[PDB]
């Protein structure tokens, strides 16, 4: 199968939204391929994506954001597999950024804070978050703590003492928009107090 | 003329809450929402999207069309996908308020009237 | 001239009221109506203030519909509008709010209002903190896990109506009475 994997980000860039497309198998001929978008468009039937590296781009305010769309993998006029989705259901938001970690004094505490773009934004402005941390020694020992907010409050009393912590984040659409996790934002890491 | 009795209210208000909102709330920007005077009602859901229909594609006097609007090629959009046989001085402000209080008591039928 | 606030408290009754200096040291009237091809009716309560009318409340009995609504000197209208009237809900202040602590956990619960689209908010914190944090859900049962049992918090409720559903006019309701709970016991100061 020529089969594939899509993600739309909404008001990327301003007011325009972007579609992007890959196959799910990395090692394919892609010097006769090119993809077609047809359907839930202002104004025009089809659009066609940029062939850049090895991704399909596309990047306009011409999505309608209501029912689906048929995007088509071409050889030519030829249709090799066609998949029909709403963009509003794959949507992917934008990493967060400005991760920080704060040790309070007196609390005992650590006030993890972090930022995103999509609290600007008029469509896709409602997300869960997902922060992720770990003892950087250890293997696939993360904890995950899903919030709605951008702020989150770590106890000393819970964690590994004289260790160091890695902690990062993620978001998802959430409320009237379906869609995939977004990248992880830049890593933050802390050193714990010791037992004194 | 056409009943929107047999509908996809479900999937309306979720295109309703998407993105339409948004676009009636951007075509509105610079106003001062408490200032218009409402004087168009609807009952259940149905009689919501009638009065919806109207008022973005029926050409008024004051307003001579809102179909090139990005909300009314988005609702036109809405009903042909989720109605079963649906066939398709600058007061536009004022009377695009009255679709924003229509599409609000479309979200609202559990809430009794006179 | 005519300044005017209206209000509709928790979906029960509507109250409009008025000011205008003019037409001070004099009771103007107010006349209403739900529909457009009805008849206006008369106030039959009536607000005052400094001896003379200043408001009018309607029992509005849970219904969602346009008031239209018009004020006069005597028949002389001074000042007329129409309003859908949830655009002003006010909902009421949560009632029987309880909390069940588990650890480091909280469980925030209240009475339910009868109308949906609301959005019941809990605000807490410690004296770490120097604004409040917020947890809001559809129903009053609202979860805040990640807290410290050996802290002292200072918590209190409110009811939101949905902009979505209905505008962005309202008003949230009053919060409830603040609570300050340490290691799952209630406390006095915090
Ligand atoms: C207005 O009504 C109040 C209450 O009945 C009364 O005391 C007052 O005399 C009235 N004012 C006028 C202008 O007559
Ligand atoms: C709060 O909701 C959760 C799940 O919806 C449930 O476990 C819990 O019993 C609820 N509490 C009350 C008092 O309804």
């Amino acid at each position: 199968d020529y089969s594939f994997s899509c993600y739309s980000q909404l008001e990327v860039n301003g007011s325009q939204h972007s579609l992007t497309c890959a196959f799910e198998d990395p090692d394919v001929n892609i010097t006769n391929l090119e993809f077609e978008i047809c359907g839930a468009l202002v104004e025009v039937k089809c659009l066609n994506f940029r062939k850049l590296q090895e991704i399909y781009f596309i990047e306009t305010k011409k999505f309608l954001l209501i029912g689906k769309s048929n995007i088509c993998v071409k050889v030519g006029e030829k249709s090799l597999t066609c998949k029909k989705i709403d963009l509003t259901t794959i949507v992917k938001p934008e990493a967060p950024f400005d991760l920080s970690v704060v040790y309070r004094e007196g609390a005992n505490d650590f006030v993890v804070t972090f930022n995103t773009s999509h609290l600007q934004k008029k469509y896709v402005k409602v997300l869960m978050h997902d922060v992720a941390y770990r003892q950087e020694k250890d293997e696939n020992k993360w904890t995950h703590v899903n919030l709605s907010s951008t702020k989150l409050t770590l106890l000393q009393r819970k964690l590994q003492p004289a260790a160091m912590y890695e902690i990062k984040v993620r978001s998802i659409p959430d409320h009237y928009f379906k869609g995939f996790w977004s990248e992880w934002s830049p890593s933050y890491y802390f050193r714990t107090p010791e037992i004194n | 003329m056409y009943d929107f009795t047999n509908c996809d209210f479900e999937k309306i208000k979720a295109a309703y809450l998407s993105t339409i909102s948004k676009d009636l709330i951007t075509y509105m920007s610079g106003t001062k929402s408490t200032e218009f005077n409402n004087t168009v009602s609807c009952s259940n859901r149905p009689h919501c999207l009638t009065e919806i229909q109207s008022l973005t594609f029926n050409p008024t006097a004051g307003c001579a069309s809102l179909a090139k609007e990005m909300f009314a090629m988005k609702t036109k959009a809405a009903l042909a996908i989720w109605c079963p046989g649906y066939s398709e001085t600058n007061k536009c402000l004022e009377q695009v308020s009255q679709l924003q209080g229509l599409w609000r008591r479309f979200n609202r039928p559990l809430l009794k009237q006179q | 001239g005519v300044q005017i606030q209206i209000i509709y408290f928790n979906l029960e009754t509507v109250q409009v009221t008025w000011q205008a200096s003019k037409y001070s040291r004099t009771n103007l009237t107010f006349h209403y109506r739900f529909n457009g091809d009805e008849a206006y009716d008369q106030c039959t309560n009536y607000l005052l203030q400094e001896g003379h009318t200043s408001g009018c409340l309607l029992d509005a009995e849970q219904r969602d519909d346009i008031l239209y609504f018009s004020i006069r000197n005597g028949t002389h209208p001074v000042f007329t509008a129409s309003r859908w009237m949830v655009y002003y809900l006010k909902p009421s202040s949560p009632k029987h709010v309880r909390f069940s602590w588990h650890q480091d956990a909280v469980t925030v619960t209240c009475s339910d209002l009868s109308y949906g689209d609301l959005l019941y908010e809990v605000q807490y914190r410690s004296p770490f903190d120097t604004e409040w944090q917020s947890k809001q859900e559809n129903t009053c049962n609202v979860t805040i896990e990640g807290l410290d049992a050996e802290k002292c918090y200072s918590f209190w409720v409110r009811v939101k109506a949905m902009e979505d559903v209905y505008g962005p006019d309202t008003y949230p309701s009053d919060w409830s009475e603040v609570t300050c709970w340490q290691r799952g016991e209630i406390r006095d100061a915090c």
